[PDB]
RNA sequence: AAUUAUAUAACUUAUCUAUUAUAUAGUAUAAGUUUGAAAUUUCGGUUGGGGUGACCUCGGAGAAAAUCUCCGAAUGAUUAUAACCUAGACUUACAAGUCAAAGUAAAAAUAUCUUGACCCAGAUA
RNA sequence: CCGCCUGUUUACCAAAAACAUCACCUCUAGCAUUACAAGUAUUAGAGGCACUGCCUGCCCAGUGAUCACUUGUUCCUAGGGACUAUGACGGCAAACGAGGGUCCAACUGU
RNA sequence: GAGCUACCUAAAAACAAUUUUAUGAAUCAACUCGUCUAUGUGGCAAAAUAGUGAGAAGAUUUUUAGGUAGAGGUGAAAAGCCU
């Protein structure tokens, strides 16, 4: 009677055994150990305050230090301390967030622009959705989730995190619908549509027990992932505006959920659409960010930022496409 | 001779009270089920475990036991109960996470071939590493630091 | 594979995993235990073959009751593990041998070997063949073991040598022109069968029945 | 499985003797702890019947009020801190649950938005 | 085919492939005046298991070579001392049987 | 309540003929058992009859007196036996 880790835990090794060779061991250990947090800040009230305390715990701005306006905080390479809970500031905006680091690099590589319209097909809670409003370069920021607990979550995150002028009636908007319907209600409409599908969250899947996808029961859903998972990425690639850009990230490495996907997403609007969409060089990205991740360079579509124990960071799967017309 | 070595290594044996030495053994024959030819080995082999709590003594073999599937002869043939529990339990973890080493199931059977009880521990670290589980000493130093937090948030 | 030597026998679970590598799973392609099954006619050691991986791999014992005659193993049985590495389970099966044999032939070379009941056939026209194949092929061997004069092709002539050899004989009813006799005989039919239990354990050489259509 | 367990076994502190410089011995008993021979009691519900699963209370939407189709809650943050008293009613097997004039008192009207009995134990005054 | 064999059993629907069995194996006990036993480890008790021959797993510090290092284990503080000279598995043997399948001969009102 | 039955203690009995040997060997009586079929089924019988069978110098069978008692006894384990 393996229990819904261990069936999670059994089926990631017969497959990811053979994706990435001899690497699976070390990426094996890294999901079973711990995880490492990324503190960003709220870039609202304390935007300098945090900074310096932070500093002097010896954590370093990943982002900022490669660049040598997103800034999140991080220890250096092989160094387990942690972060000290945040704290509510004195304007009454929350110090930082703590997400895992590898969170935040496709909304790094979603090449934010001012004056532009985003769209969270799928808003989890925080996560990606909290780090856009921190960057300033946002007219009309939209988010959504099928299931209306999350949002209440969202709203709540926004709320703790986001001054209320920022976050006018307007300036933000937060509805429970559906993903794939989205596809029709507006078209053309966001210039960058930041996609994060539901996933089989392998690092949660393996520690989680409750609600867990590798459950016998729930087999029903795990088989049909790959296709909610490409209506969705279809539905954001007709909302963006001609020429616009959209992210498709995912927190598996299972490589019919992460390549295939963008792939398939990309034969489908090819075909019924009549639309043309390529993807866009992230290989700049991949050289930058070498210090601080541990990416195998062998994903013909997107990157793919494996854990490892020195660093952790994982496991993510962003995938940047651009809209030609 | 058994005595030469044990007194060497323990030389308080003499010297105990009644009730150390008599909760030492009345662990390993009552609770550990070792039979009485294996206990006088354990005795001669590794004197130190006369100095042990017992009941920090009975977690070291239930440990083996259960967690790793030594029998109990293996247990008494490899001197195992001489190690440290810290680095037990630090080398065996490693690797029942890297997927080098697996817990008999009910029928005893392993899916796959579960490295020497002499490289798990007898073998040093670098020897450890580089062989058994073919990983960079760097990772392990990482590991060592997590393994404590977990027990400290056990 | 020999299963009563173990020659061979190792091979046979890594190419069914090579083999099965190259195909699909579909609705089992999640499951971890990896099941074949045996199937094949009566008396090819088909029971046997459970037991020579059993131990080969496993180092467990006999799981098959194996028996000469055919027949033994009667209906599809449940599981039986094999190997833990692979984990890999056999399904036996009874012996099927056909609704129609192509040609009589056949059917005669398909009892020599021992596949099907031997008084189907009487025994007594299959002793004929061992002695037209094995002269054919040139074996000469039962001269020596049953201590013959020199080789014959004729059953009535070497039966008569076999049954005296073996000190056995039978009262029979003989019907005669002037009403029944009852007259003790050699026994035909007990050689017939030595005979053939000689040829099928193996001491009258090594044989191979099917001959220039192997060659073709 | 729950509750026990001077069955045996062990230790520990007393009690009672011996001794001894405080001390190691024992022990017609009491009090603990460990071990468990035993003892007592039980086997929720709904699901052609058997694996597993599941589901069992209340709230929101449809069918449209009988079973079916879907979402959520065992709160959450905000806050002006929201008093006492008392007509008439709603709902309702019981139980629990709703609304509220008048009067008085604080202040200078307002709480906005979206749930578990009795017994028995507590805490402070 | 199964069980080694003579034996044993569900008085009153099961006589058997079950049980016992010599042989083999593991565990426990260093001892007297009521069992074991008026005995003393070539003994006694508890329990498993066909025997014989044949096979192979474990395990058997490492490298120099009876010698030194590296290990291992402990302490004193990353340093300093102290110490370390063969198998649990299979494969098979005649004889016997009111056992369970099968064949032929003879025999017959089946 | 062990006059049945299970096991035990003490004191006693029985085993022809034939062949092997020097025996839990063989053929087969007495004796012990109860394989297969038929009859019987309020029957002669609350388990028998008639045939057919297994053992038959042994771990055999039988006789007498004693022992173990229900939270128990006995058990070459059938959860058998204990009127
Ligand atoms: N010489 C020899 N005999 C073999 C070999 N394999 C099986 N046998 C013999 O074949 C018989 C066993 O057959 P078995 O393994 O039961 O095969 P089966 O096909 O499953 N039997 P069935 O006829 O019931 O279907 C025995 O007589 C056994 O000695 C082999 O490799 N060599
Ligand atoms: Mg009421
Ligand atoms: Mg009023
Ligand atoms: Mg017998
Ligand atoms: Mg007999
Ligand atoms: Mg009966
Ligand atoms: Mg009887
Ligand atoms: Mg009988
Ligand atoms: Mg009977
Ligand atoms: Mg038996
Ligand atoms: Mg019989
Ligand atoms: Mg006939
Ligand atoms: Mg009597
Ligand atoms: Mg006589
Ligand atoms: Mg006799
Ligand atoms: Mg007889
Ligand atoms: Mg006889
Ligand atoms: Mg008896
Ligand atoms: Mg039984
Ligand atoms: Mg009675």
């Amino acid at each position: 009677q393996f229990t819904a880790s261990r069936l999670a835990l059994q089926n990631f090794d017969m497959t990811y055994s053979v994706q990435f060779g001899d690497l699976w061991p070390s990426i094996r250990v890294s999901l079973l150990s711990e995880q490492k947090y990324g503190a960003l800040v709220n870039n609202f009230a304390a935007w300098d305050s945090v900074s310096a305390k932070l500093e002097q715990l010896s954590a370093k701005d990943f982002v900022s230090e490669a660049i040598s306006n997103l800034r999140c905080f991080t220890f250096s390479r092989g160094d387990v301390s942690r972060f000290p809970p945040a704290r509510l500031g004195s304007l009454g905006l929350m110090d930082y967030y703590l997400m895992d680091a590898a969170s935040l690099l496709p909304v790094l590589a979603l090449g934010l622009q001012h004056g532009d319209t985003v769209l969270d097909l799928c808003a989890a809670p925080g996560g990606k959705t909290l780090a856009l409003l921190q960057t300033g370069c946002c007219r009309n920021l939209a988010a959504n989730d099928l299931s209306t607990s999350r949002t209440g979550r969202l709203q709540k995150v926004l709320h703790s995190y986001v001054p209320q002028d920022i976050r006018e009636g307007n300036q933000v908007r937060v509805t429970s619908w559906d993903g794939r319907k989205w596809g029709e209600l507006e078209g053309d409409t966001y210039d960058r549509v930041l996609v994060d599908v539901p996933c089989t969250t392998d690092r949660h899947s393996l520690h989680e027990e409750e609600n867990n996808i590798f459950q016998r029961s729930r087999k029903k859903e795990r088989q049909m992932l790959p296709m909610l998972q490409v209506q969705l990425l279809a539905a954001g690639l007709l909302a963006t505006k001609p020429g616009g850009h959209v992210v498709y990230s995912t927190c598996s490495l299972s490589h019919l959920q992460n390549e295939y996907v963008v792939q398939g997403a990309i034969e489908l609007l090819a075909n019924q659409y009549n639309i043309k969409v390529q993807v866009e060089d992230l290989s700049h990205f991949r050289k930058l960010f070498m210090d601080t991740f541990c990416f195998f360079p062998s994903c013909q579509v997107g990157e793919l930022v494996i854990p490892n124990l020195m660093v952790n960071f994982g496991p993510m799967y962003f995938c940047k496409l651009h809209r030609l017309p | 001779g058994k005595l030469k070595r044990v007194l060497s290594v323990c030389p308080e044996v003499f010297t105990m009270h009644q009730r150390d030495i008599d909760r030492v053994v009345k662990v390993l024959r009552e609770k550990c089920l070792f039979t009485a030819q294996h206990i006088t080995d354990v005795l001669h082999r590794c004197p130190t475990v006369l100095q042990e709590d017992p009941n920090e003594l009975e977690y070291k073999f239930q440990y083996a036991y259960f967690r790793m599937g030594l029998t109990h002869l293996d247990i008494v043939r490899t001197n195992f109960l001489q190690y440290s529990i810290t680095k037990i339990k630090q080398r065996h973890i490693y690797l029942e996470r890297l997927g080098r080493y697996q817990t008999p199931d009910k029928k005893g059977q392993t899916q796959i071939p579960n490295p020497s009880l002499r490289n798990i521990l007898r073998v040093s670290e670098a020897e450890f590493l580089a062989r058994t589980a073919c990983s960079s000493v760097e990772e392990f130093q990482v590991f060592k630091k997590l393994l404590d937090q977990e027990e400290e948030e056990e | 594979t020999n299963c009563v030597k173990d020659e061979n026998i190792k091979q046979i679970v890594p190419k069914v995993m090579e083999l099965i590598r190259c195909s699909y799973r579909y609705h089992r392609a999640e499951t971890p235990e990896y099941c074949i099954m045996v199937v094949g006619v009566p008396n090819v050691g088909k029971s046997s073959l459970i037991n020579s991986l059993r131990r080969q791999h496993l180092r467990t014992g006999k799981a098959a009751r194996v028996g000469g005659e055919p027949g033994i193993t009667r209906a599809v049985t449940s599981r039986i593990q094999v190997c833990e590495r692979p984990l890999v389970f056999l399904l036996d099966t009874p012996g099927v041998l056909a609704p129609r044999i192509e040609s009589v032939e056949t059917g005669l070379k398909l009892a020599l070997c021992g596949t099907v009941l031997d008084h189907l056939v009487g025994e007594e026209t299959m002793a004929d063949y061992l002695l037209y194949t094995l002269n054919r092929h040139g074996l000469f061997g039962y001269v020596q073991h049953y201590a013959l004069a020199s080789a014959c092709d004729q059953i009535e002539w070497v039966l008569k040598n076999v049954a005296i050899k073996l000190r056995k004989t039978r009262k029979v009813k003989v019907l005669t022109g002037t009403g029944n006799v009852n007259v003790i005989q050699p026994d035909y039919a007990m050689a017939a069968r030595d005979f053939l239990r000689t040829f099928r354990s193996g001491l009258l050489g090594q044989v191979m029945l099917d001959r220039d259509i192997i060659p073709a």
